[PDB]
């Protein structure tokens, strides 16, 4: 019973300071202990520190002490995590994650089953860079697809049909090009007979350039 | 305050897999444990030492005595595969393990799906060209990519990520072949070709067609 919603992914140059935010729905923020855990990749799982928007207090994992910073605000029902003097070893998803602060008090235990969907921070001196995004074309059933190009840096999120067409959908990891930018690919399988009758748009979003292109997949001609 | 979690477990499909975590913190405090799949955030599945959040298999259990923490997987499945961190909570400091890598054995080969795409229209409006390999859905997840032009090996625009885990827990993989609009104009057809566990997997596309 409590929904936590982040900020979206961002690029950062060395030296600058990230701010990601966890806002919390269908729950008061102030009812909980908020935990900012952050994972490398292909790495473990490490804490920053956490906070008790009820007591107000945070509390900091001790390789983070002076360079994280972690508020709530009260009114927005949002909690925050800043992280200055930003190097690559800070590229990272960081998460908040939170467990009622009336189980810390009346039972001493942490029971972190709601998690923030996470927020990839990169840090590099290379510019951002929005994709180009480009139709695939669909020829039982029928692949389909959008094509999206040169980009920087990652993540890149693909949904179809605003959203509303999730079955039949996979998204590959991007390649990284030697050029240093990323592009990826997203299919959906559908019925052919359903081709020039339902319409099939991909919706792309790089949140670190903020560009979002719908595209409309319509076969041949 | 460290905890301590071995890196790597393996298990037989139904069988038990049990990931121990020791450390200071467990023996007056209690163990969480999470499921980390490829690709997603971590989910809880036991706090308080033994207790399963609701919506959680009964498979997963835990348990605890003296320093040290036990999470114990019942029937193992391929679903199961995930890597998984236990986590103390002391003073008001959250410790986490180093994470322990489940395998689950005995997975069945699994040959590649392969979808081709031609570069589109507009990117050839755009005066570039791509072609496009998308390889699903295989296990073991080891394959190498060639591409060729009318029956001719191409070296150069060649671009391939590695294998990654779906949810299905096969493999996916990817590979790009960048052209001029008159390179992809000028020949009968291009192919990409998939080489897993020692067959090849072909497609092709053809300008035209």
């Amino acid at each position: 019973q409590v929904q936590l919603v982040q900020s979206g992914a961002e690029v950062k140059k060395p030296g600058s300071s990230a701010k990601v935010s966890c806002k919390a729905s269908r729950g008061t923020l102030s009812s909980y202990f908020i935990s900012w855990v952050r994972q490398a990749p292909g790495q473990g799982l490490e804490w920053l520190g956490g906070i008790t928007p009820l007591l107000g207090t945070a509390n900091y994992a001790q390789k983070f002490q002076g360079r994280v910073t972690i508020t709530a605000d009260k009114s927005t029902n949002t909690a925050f995590m800043q992280l200055s003097s930003l190097t690559s070893d800070d590229t990272a998803v960081y998460y908040c994650a939170g467990t009622v602060y009336y189980d810390i008090l009346t039972g001493l235990y942490t029971n972190f089953h709601y998690w923030g969907q996470g927020t990839l921070v990169t840090v590099s001196s290379a510019s951002t860079k929005g994709p180009s995004v480009f139709p695939l074309a669909p020829s039982g059933t029928a692949a389909l697809g959008c094509l999206v190009k040169d980009y920087f840096p990652e993540p890149v999120t693909v949904s179809w049909n605003s959203g509303a067409l999730t079955s039949g959908v996979h998204t590959f990891p991007a390649v990284l090009q030697s050029s240093g930018l990323y592009s990826l690919s997203s299919v959906v399988t559908v019925p052919s007979s359903s081709l020039g009758t339902q319409t099939y748009i991909c919706n792309v979003n790089h949140k670190p350039s903020n560009t979002k292109v719908d595209k409309r997949v319509e076969p041949k001609s | 305050s460290v905890l301590t979690q071995p890196p790597s477990v393996s298990v037989s499909p139904g069988q038990t897999a049990s990931i121990t975590c020791s450390g200071d913190n467990l023996r007056d405090g209690y163990a969480s444990w999470y499921q980390q799949k490829p690709g997603q955030s971590p989910v809880l599945v036991i706090y308080r030492d033994d207790k399963r959040p609701s919506g959680i298999p009964e498979r997963f259990s835990g348990s605890s005595s003296g320093n040290t923490a036990i999470l114990t997987l019942s029937g193992a499945q391929a679903m199961d595969e995930a890597d998984y961190y236990c986590q103390a909570w002391a003073s008001t400091t959250v410790i986490f393990g180093g994470g322990t890598r489940l395998t689950v054995l005995g997975q069945p080969k699994a040959a590649p799906s392969v979808t081709l795409f031609p570069p589109s229209s507009e990117e050839l409006q755009a005066n570039k060209a791509t072609l496009v390999c998308l390889i699903s859905d295989f296990y073991p997840g080891a394959v190498t990519v060639a591409w060729k032009a009318d029956s001719s090996p191409v070296k150069a625009g060649v671009e391939t990520t590695t294998p990654s885990k779906q949810s299905n827990n096969k493999y996916a993989a990817s590979s790009y072949l960048s052209l001029t609009p008159e390179q992809w104009k000028s020949h009968r057809s291009y192919s990409c070709q998939v080489t897993h566990e020692g067959s090849t997997v072909e497609k092709t596309v053809a300008p035209t067609e």
